[PDB]
């Protein structure tokens, strides 16, 4: 009965920023890990960034280097700042939990879209 | 409502159980059924807000030490009760809080020190002044009177509170 | 029936007898003399009462004051052809089912106090009634024999590098992991069913004479300990991440095989194992573990969440043989005992409050229900004894063992932003598991 709260998102230039943020609602403990996977037309929903309560990080190939990730362990939140974001960065987004280190069960956002517009 | 998960911790035999029980129970119904929903959750008010107590108490247990990282990682909170007649049990205060911010990995989890009323061996004072060490509210209740009962959980609650905030 | 020079004639009130509201009558509270009353009744049997109160009483009443009130029953003062035939032949009776029942179920009272088996082996020598001879003569057989002291065919032992009778190879990746399953399994059912409720009854594994009176359920608890601390050990003390990652996953296939022979006490072992500071901590080892492999170790933690909600509906729903986690049954057993009244007062009479008595009892009799049937599955002697004499905490007392472990953790796999050191590798053989699956 956890849920996640997504906000952010929204349309942007190519080239241009934007930061998504996921904000779980009812939990009693942390979270082990947190991030966030995308969607886009077509395509399979892949890993974009995670986070594990202990700060080890995981970035999709396309995005290190443009993307991080952070989290506040004691809040259950976390975010991610997209910079020098592409047209092939369009998609929705999913915030996602796995509660423990052993997780396979998805707890997922209900997905935002993100759209980069080219000149 | 605001769920809180609080779990109760302490020596075998310090009155974990009894204070769980006075506080669950309507105050003249001497009548527990510990197999139910109803007899480990209630919902209560405090300052003014209304929430929903799930409270996880596993006396009878202590001697399965390796399961305690398993009970407290359930945890938001942590009531840590030793006997006032138990001079031991108050020794062993340390190791659970120890435990606690290791299982939780923070040196500031919320945590209430409950000293339950044979006569006293641990002075008031002792047990202020390791509370204060800790930096967490110190609780002096008789479960047998219910004095202190509702004060010991709730100031838990507040503590659960300030550190969400 | 009888004046009052027979204290159990006084009649029932609300002020010694209080009967449950919620077949035969279920006694709520009473005095000691209506409990023994309805004990052995003129007008029913109740033997579902004889067996609950012989199995409680002694939170109430010392063996030998219900010794001398037993006696005091039968030797009732006296239509009086009516009253032998209605009233004391049927009484009479109930009172030595009463002193078999005790002699036979609960022998380790006579055990403890040698005087208690003198004044009943007197008793029964005063009972002459030609009709109550073979009475007497039943309880004389059960007490001479207490004074003196595969179903199916069991499946192939399964064995994986080390070769039967390599003892000194034996380990946890080295033997076969269905077979650490059944063995485990063998050695904590036998733990279990031997716990009997006089280890439990008055909440005395809590108190200080534990040692004693609770010897069988102590051992039991202390094998759960070591066997959830050798996890963790194995885990730590493997260094290099390839081979601490084949351990983690050599532990969830042998929770895979208690799962499927019910050992609930297995799964708790290696769940609780999972669930510690050194070992939950360590995000390089987990990602590496096969996602099948993680779904068998969620399941079985979630048995644990919501206060063991799922636990206690699959167990209610499993055929036996099993292994229930016992930890369960004795904070309800503390919690019964600590959370309803010794006594309930009417009109300023005590009345012994009998209904938390039965609610133990109850508890009891579940327990008892799983000890009856044993596993069709075969010892293997050196496996056996590899386990029953696992020491991991050495020569260490808890704390510096348990703050040797999470050291442990912290070395193997340092906190962020530490880097993560590579470690040389330990075991020379495979690391390659066999499955779970068996052979034929």
């Amino acid at each position: 009965q956890v849920q996640l709260v997504e906000s952010g998102g929204g349309l942007v230039q190519a080239g241009g920023s934007l930061r998504l943020s996921c904000a779980a609602s009812r939990s009693s403990f942390t979270i082990n890990r947190m991030g966030w996977y995308r969607q886009a037309p077509g395509k399979q929903r892949e890993l974009v960034a995670d986070i594990t309560s202990g700060g080890n990080r995981n970035y999709a190939d396309s995005v290190k280097g443009r993307f991080t990730i952070a989290r506040d362990n004691a809040k259950n939140t976390a975010y991610l700042q997209m910079n020098s974001l592409k047209p092939e960065d369009t998609a929705v987004y999913y915030c996602n939990a796995k509660i423990h280190p052993w997780s396979v069960a998805d707890l997922w956002g209900q997905g935002t879209q993100v759209t980069v517009s080219s000149h | 409502m605001t769920e809180y998960k609080l779990v109760v911790v302490g020596a075998v035999g310090v009155g974990k159980s009894a204070l769980t029980i006075q506080l669950i129970q309507n105050h003249f119904v001497d009548e527990y059924d510990p197999t139910i929903e109803d007899s480990y959750r209630k919902q209560v008010v405090i300052d003014g807000e209304t929430c929903l107590l799930d409270i996880l108490d596993t006396a009878g247990q202590e001697e399965y030490s390796a399961m305690r990282d398993q009970y407290m990682r359930t945890g938001e909170g942590f009531l840590c009760v030793f006997a006032i007649n138990n001079t031991k049990s108050f020794e062993d205060i340390h190791h659970y809080r120890e435990q606690i911010k290791r299982v939780k990995d923070s040196e500031d989890v919320p945590m209430v020190l409950v000293g339950n009323k044979p006569s006293r061996t641990v002075d008031t004072k002792q047990a202020q002044d390791l509370a204060r060490s800790y930096g967490i509210p110190f609780i002096e209740t008789s479960a047998k009177t219910r004095q202190g009962v509702d004060d010991a959980f709730y100031t838990l609650v507040r503590e659960i509170r300030k550190h969400k905030e | 029936p009888s004046a009052d020079v027979y204290r159990f004639a006084e009649p029932d009130s609300e002020e010694n007898i209080i009967f449950e509201e919620n077949g035969i009558p279920i006694i709520k509270a009473g005095t000691v003399i209506k409990l023994i009353e309805r004990l052995t009744y003129h007008m029913y049997a109740d033997p579902n009462f004889v067996r609950t109160f012989l199995t409680t009483y002694r939170s109430f009443c010392k063996p030998q004051e219900l010794l001398s009130l037993i006696i005091e029953r039968f030797e009732i003062p006296e239509e009086l052809k009516r009253f032998r035939k209605e009233y004391i032949q049927p009484v009479q009776l109930r009172v030595l089912n009463v002193c078999r029942h005790w002699v036979e179920h609960h022998f380790y009272d006579f055990e403890r106090d040698a005087y208690l088996l003198q004044r009943m082996e007197e008793f029964i020598g005063t009972v002459r009634g030609k009709a109550m001879k073979k009475w007497v003569e039943s309880i004389t057989k059960i007490i001479q024999r207490k004074k003196i002291a595969f179903q199916s065919s069991p499946p192939t032992v399964e064995w994986h590098i080390s070769r039967p009778g390599h003892i000194e190879t034996f380990d946890l990746l080295t033997l076969h992991p269905i077979e650490i399953a059944r063995q485990l399994t063998l050695l904590e059912s036998d733990l279990y069913r031997a716990v009997q409720p006089s280890e439990l009854v008055g909440s005395v594994w809590t108190k200080e004479d534990k040692e004693i009176n609770s010897p069988n359920l102590l051992k039991m608890i202390r094998h759960t300990t070591n066997l959830t601390l050798w996890f963790e050990k194995c885990i730590v003390e493997t260094e290099n991440l390839e081979e601490r990652v084949a351990v983690v996953s050599r532990i969830i296939e042998i929770l895979q095989v208690f799962q499927e022979l019910n050992n609930f006490n297995g799964v708790l072992e290696v769940v609780s194992a999972m669930n510690s500071s050194p070992v939950y901590r360590l995000d390089h080892t987990f990602e590496q573990i096969p996602s099948r492999q993680k779904k068998i170790l969620e399941e079985a933690h979630e048995l644990s969440e919501d206060h063991y909600k799922k636990y206690l509906a699959k167990l209610r729903s499993i055929n036996p043989p099993c292994v229930p986690f016992f930890g369960i049954y004795l904070t309800n057993i503390l919690k019964t005992e600590e959370g309803n009244p010794e006594v309930l007062k009417r009109h300023g009479k005590e009345l012994i409050n009998f209904s938390k008595r039965r609610k133990v009892a109850e508890i009891t009799g579940e327990i008892q229900q799983y000890q009856n049937q044993p596993y069709c599955l075969r010892v293997e002697s050196d496996i056996k004894r590899f386990f029953e004499n696992l020491n991991p905490m050495g020569n260490s007392m808890e704390k510096e063992f348990t703050d040797y472990l999470f050291n442990k953790s912290l070395e193997i796999e340092p906190r962020n932003p530490k880097p993560l050191p590579r470690f040389p590798k330990k075991y020379s053989y495979p690391l390659k598991s066999p499955g779970v699956r068996p052979s034929n």
